[PDB]
């Protein structure tokens, strides 16, 4: 390819790096500064800003040279990214499961929920569990398929080789995910509707929230579908390994592009962080 | 208000004990107890000490590693638990409460002391003299030094005057080398520049003879004077 | 005898009036114009006292200069060393509702009150080790919006009852009752020398009693709306209020007549609160707006702005010293300026 | 008899406050520029301190 | 050590208003407001704590204020709902005490400090209202009115008022309530429309309205 178009897809590249960079560096900073975010949807807020911080700092930096540019990764360094990406996206997956399941208690539950005395300690808890099983998902399959590699040079996950293993890893991290966070939005939709001129209202405000659901899941489904389905597909008529078509390349940047999409949607739609966030810039 | 110890007595060589200290009449939770003891007819030796909701414990390392300071807000008690008694540990170990915020005067109530005998850097503070003889009505001045200055940046000179009647436990007289204690009357007066210190008795009356001491509460350990005794 | 009675009341209010005017020889702008402007005043927020969970309301430097009183409706009533920001005590009130808290002169006592009806006194120097009611003060029928301690043992106190108290702490009585508002009383200022003090009230007008006698000596109207605050000069021959039609104005006691208006075309919004510097040529105020608009007091201009609260600034007092000055607000955020 | 009563006290204290004297406002407006000229000085807010007497730096 | 008291007292404070976060405050306004106190009564402000299925309700009756409301009605902005009290019976007494309601209920609902405040409306002493309305007719107070004696259409007609007098649409819910003093469910209403204000308050606070 020219090396002016290559240099055009690095800046275009390394521009969105640096805006999912951004959009989470301001949500950590909002919740640092302000104090007045110490509920429970914070908490989860930081956690997914912070993983998709580090998403921005390390996989795509790591990534335009290695592709733009012909930089060879060295095997651990190969291992590194790969276990960082992987454990990061997983965890952003995970961070939306347990935002919609605290809006689902919160919904079905607002007595409990308001009453229930909630500690730090069950809080970051809650946030280890969450990226421990993003690790558990992906990163021991990772290290343990490095082996399985052939001598060429492939930094690709081992176990695309095998696509039953592909199949476990989607199920596990895209299928459960997406019907767990169907169902919850699904009961909060079904709360609103069951409670409620002023038919027009509440006529206008459940659509409104339905809306609002159904942008939420779709989001979510088209950046994780795509990328999913086409390496279960190519893994299965064993086209995994091996050069990648632009339409597979799209599909591996539309999981970046949700850790880009996700601070946009959950935190700077929330009025705490709305209030944070004018206070500090203004 | 009402500090009350227990626990002290005759003990050999090796042993341990634990002395208590049972708060009555005063909100035991807000306030930092100390551990003070006094050698037979020798001085006052801050012992240690633990903050109010037992943030910090200090101990003075004549004692650290053997004694701990505990304490059981609920039932407004103070413990000091002592292992491996040697014959230096025989003394009467005092309660002192302590409370540290702007304007307190932390030192403003003692017990009334235990004894507990055994059977057989720091800044150095100095008392000129260890006797002054005068009659009542003549006015009196008591003086000490320390090594460093006890001023500290704030402004605040952090020395402490007490005065221990024979037979009684001692009492605060001046905090902060400038500020009478609260029920004492106003003839007592301190001044300093920040190592030489004075403690003037205008009209002295017979009620005020005793060994004064002069403490620093500068820095940890917590130093005391050698105490000078006003005769008459 | 009601219609010739009340013309004899209009006509005496006309020779009033007449009377005034006649000594205004000349508008207190066209003397002070001669006066080099203070120029400009950029005061920076040196500390930010942040343990309040709800709207503060009032509070009260100490004579000390470094102790300060707040009370927010959270119940809580917090005293904060101002140099090192620690809290020095942390009050819990009866009623969450207050209005309004002083600091006696001496240090030893605390006041507050509001919609209970009831001036609560506080030692702060007790032997058992910490803060106790010593006294409820019960007299009035409507909600308590200022109060401030003479001594250690008076205190006087402004009511929406339409009626202004002095207080005997050891007894909880009071000593005199001043009557004679129509409206609620919405704030009172000592004089220096502690014998006289002016209160403005929702009548848009502000009255100087003598606390020893009990009667008015003089009325003062003007304003257009509510008197939310009021506050004396430093050598207690004026005063300045702040109401709700966005205007400041100072009064003066001789004179018997106000002196100038300090408003400003973009300002729309009511005073909460209004103090004076040291030396009496600032005048702090502060607004509905969100921010404190800092006064030249003598040439009626606008020398700085404290914009630093995120809600209305409810509060504003002076150290005795003039080193500080704070702010409080429904941010819940006092802060300190220099 | 209660309304007469209450205008009957206003009528009293107005009369009150109108025999008292009053002060030239050109002279008593002096008076506040007095006092400020004389305490300006000491006034920390309107004549800045420097850092080392300012006890929140 | 006076570092380490500021920080023993940060605990405590910071601890009491999470404890003061979980409770519902209730602005008591009106008429039979005594009576729903009364009803709910299970423990110059008259202040009513009340715990029906674990929640912990406070109650703030500012009856005996004669005062300005303007200089303290918004030491109330906060509050989780209004309890408006009104009684049905009282139409042809005495200027006519049912537009002395309506005009006070215009000025609460549409105040600028209760925006987002929802208001439970309770339309008190139906018993007498049903017997009076028989008696006399609602022409004494609504001069236009066609169901001229009759106790269903005549209070959905007051009912219909009340709720035509609230101009912020979407912004907050009116939960109306017919109630005798004998009524043994008028907590549990409050209960009811309480929870339905918390859930709105938390999907509109996720932004999801
Ligand atoms: N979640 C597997 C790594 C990846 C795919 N696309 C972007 N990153």
């Amino acid at each position: 390819l020219s090396l002016s178009t290559r240099v055009t897809l690095a800046f275009f590249m390394s521009l969105v790096a640096f805006a999912i960079m951004l959009g989470n560096a301001l949500v950590i900073l909002a919740f640092v500064v302000d104090k007045n975010l110490r509920h429970r949807s914070s908490y989860f807020f930081l956690n997914l800003a912070i993983s998709d911080f580090f998403v921005g700092v390390i996989s795509i930096p790591l990534y335009i040279p290695h592709t733009l540019f012909e930089w060879d990764f060295g095997k651990e360094i190969c291992v590194f990214w790969l276990t960082t990406d992987y454990l990061l996206c997983t965890a952003s997956v995970y961070n939306i499961v347990l935002i919609s399941y605290d809006r689902y208690l919160s919904v079905s539950n607002a007595v409990s929920y308001r009453t229930q005395h909630t500690g730090v300690l069950k809080i970051v808890t809650l946030m280890v569990a969450v990226w421990v099983l993003a690790f558990l998902v992906n990163g021991p399959m990772i290290l343990v398929s490095e082996s399985w590699k052939d001598e060429g040079s492939e930094c690709e996950p081992g176990f695309f080789s095998e696509w039953y293993i592909l199949a476990i890893t989607s199920f596990l991290e895209f299928v459960i995910p997406v019907i767990l966070v169907a169902y919850f939005n699904m009961n909060i939709y079904w709360s609103l509707w069951k409670r409620d001129q002023r038919e027009h209202v509440e006529l206008l405000r459940a659509r409104r929230l339905a809306k609002s659901l159904a942008i939420l899941l779709g989001v979510f489904a088209v950046c994780w579908a795509p990328y999913s389905l086409f390496t279960i597909v190519l893994s299965f008529y064993s086209s995994a390994t091996g050069p990648k078509s632009v339409w597979y390349r799209i599909a591996f940047w539309l999981q970046w592009f949700n850790s880009f999409v996700n601070p946009l949607l959950y935190p700077l739609c929330h009025k705490r962080f709305q209030k944070a966030f004018l206070k500090i810039f203004c | 208000v009402q500090l009350v110890e227990s626990g002290g007595g005759l003990v050999q060589p090796g042993g341990s004990r634990k002395l208590s200290c049972s708060a009555s009449g005063f909100a035991f939770s807000s306030f930092g107890m100390h551990w003070v003891r006094q050698a037979p007819e020798k001085g006052l030796e801050w012992v240690a000490y633990i903050s109010s909701g037992s943030g910090t414990i200090y101990y003075a390392d004549t004692v650290k590693g053997r004694f701990t300071i505990s304490r059981d807000d609920p039932k407004n008690t103070l413990f000091l638990q002592m292992t491996s008694l040697r014959s230096e540990d025989t003394a009467m170990y005092y309660c002192v409460r302590s409370i540290y915020y702007y304007g307190s005067s932390p030192f403003d109530f003692w017990g009334q002391g235990t004894t507990l005998t055994v059977s057989s850097s720091d800044i150095v503070m100095t008392q000129a003299t260890s006797s002054v003889p005068v009659t009542p009505g003549e006015s009196v001045s008591i003086s000490c030094r320390s090594s460093k200055s006890l001023l500290h940046s704030n402004g605040n000179t952090y020395l402490y005057w007490f005065l221990q009647r024979p037979g009684q436990s001692p009492q605060l007289l001046i905090y902060r080398m400038s500020n009478l204690a609260s029920g004492v009357p106003d003839r007592f007066s301190g001044s300093g520049s920040g190592t030489a210190f004075t403690l003037t008795i205008s009209r002295l009356e017979a009620e005020d003879v005793g060994v004064y001491y002069c403490m620093q509460h500068l820095e940890y350990p917590l130093t005391f004077g050698a105490g000078t005794k006003l005769e008459l | 005898e009601l219609d010739q009675l009340r013309q004899e009341a209009e006509q005496l209010k006309n020779q009033i009036r007449d009377a005034r005017k006649a000594c205004a020889d000349a508008t207190l702008s066209q003397i002070t114009n001669n006066i080099d402007p203070v120029g400009r005043i950029q005061m920076r927020t040196r500390r930010t006292l942040r343990g309040h969970l709800a709207k503060i309301y009032a509070m009260h430097w100490g004579t000390d200069s470094r102790l300060l009183v707040s009370a927010s409706q959270d119940g809580k009533l917090i005293i904060w060393d101002s140099y090192t920001t620690n809290k020095v005590h942390a009050i819990p009130l009866r009623s969450s509702w207050v209005m309004t808290c002083a600091y006696a002169p001496s240090g030893n006592y605390v006041a507050c009150g509001g919609l209970d009806n009831i001036c609560s006194i506080y030692n702060l120097k007790t032997r058992e080790g910490n803060v106790r009611v010593s006294r409820e003060l019960a007299g009035h029928t409507g909600y308590l919006s200022c109060c401030r301690f003479l001594d250690d043992n008076q205190i006087v106190t402004s009511s929406g009852d339409t009626t202004c108290a002095l207080w005997d702490i050891e007894t909880g009585q009071q000593t005199t009752t001043f009557t004679g508002h129509t409206g609620d009383v919405m704030s009172l200022s000592l004089a220096p020398d502690t014998r006289l003090f002016v209160s403005g009230a929702c009548d848009a007008s502000a009255k100087l009693w003598d606390v020893r006698e009990g009667m008015c000596r003089q009325t003062f109207t003007g304003h257009e709306s509510d008197i939310n605050a009021i506050c004396f000069f430093p050598n207690g021959n004026a005063f300045a209020t702040g109401s709700d039609d966005a205007t400041c104005r100072l009064f003066d006691l001789r004179a018997d007549q106000e002196l100038m208006t300090y408003s400003h075309d973009n300002i729309i919004c009511g005073i909460t609160s209004v103090s004076f510097s040291k030396s009496g040529r600032l005048l702090l105020a502060g607004y509905d707006d969100f921010n404190c608009n800092v006064w030249d007091a003598l040439k009626a201009d606008r020398a700085g702005v404290l914009a630093g609260h995120d809600n209305r600034v409810s509060c504003l007092g002076v150290t005795d010293d003039g080193m500080a000055v704070a702010t409080g607000s429904w941010d819940s955020f006092l802060k300190i300026w220099n | 008899t209660a309304s007469i009563a209450q205008a009957r006290k206003l009528v009293e204290q107005l009369k009150m406050e109108a025999n008292i004297d009053r002060i030239k406002v050109s002279k008593a407006a002096a008076d506040l520029m007095a006092y400020c000229e004389a305490h300006a000085k000491e006034d920390p807010l309107l004549t800045p301190v420097p850092a080392s007497e300012n006890p929140f730096r | 050590a006076a570092v380490e008291r500021s920080k023993m007292i940060d605990r405590n404070l910071r601890e009491d208003g999470e404890k003061a976060a979980r409770e519902v405050k209730l602005l008591l306004l009106g008429s039979g407001k005594n009576t729903i106190v009364k009803q709910m009564k299970i423990i110059g402000i008259v202040e009513t704590h009340f715990t029906f299925k674990d929640l912990h309700f406070k109650m703030f009756d500012v009856g005996a204020q004669r005062s300005e409301r303007k200089k303290w009605i918004h030491c109330f902005e906060g509050v989780t709902a209004i309890i408006f009290c009104v009684a049905l019976s009282d139409y042809d007494l005495v200027m006519n005490r049912m537009h002395a309601s309506m005009k006070l209920f215009d000025s609460i609902c549409n105040n600028k400090w209760f925006t987002d405040t929802s208001i439970i409306l309770f339309l008190n002493k139906k018993d007498l209202f049903e017997e009076k309305i028989k008696k006399s007719p609602l022409t004494i107070c609504y001069p236009e009115y066609a169901g001229s004696n009759t106790y269903e259409e005549a209070a959905a007609y007051i009912q219909c008022q009340f709720e035509d007098l609230n101009k912020r649409k979407d912004t907050k819910e009116i939960y109306t309530h017919f109630t005798c003093s004998t009524d043994t469910k008028n907590v549990q209403f409050v209960f009811d429309a309480v929870t339905d204000v918390i859930i709105k308050n938390n999907l509109k606070d996720c932004g999801l309205f």
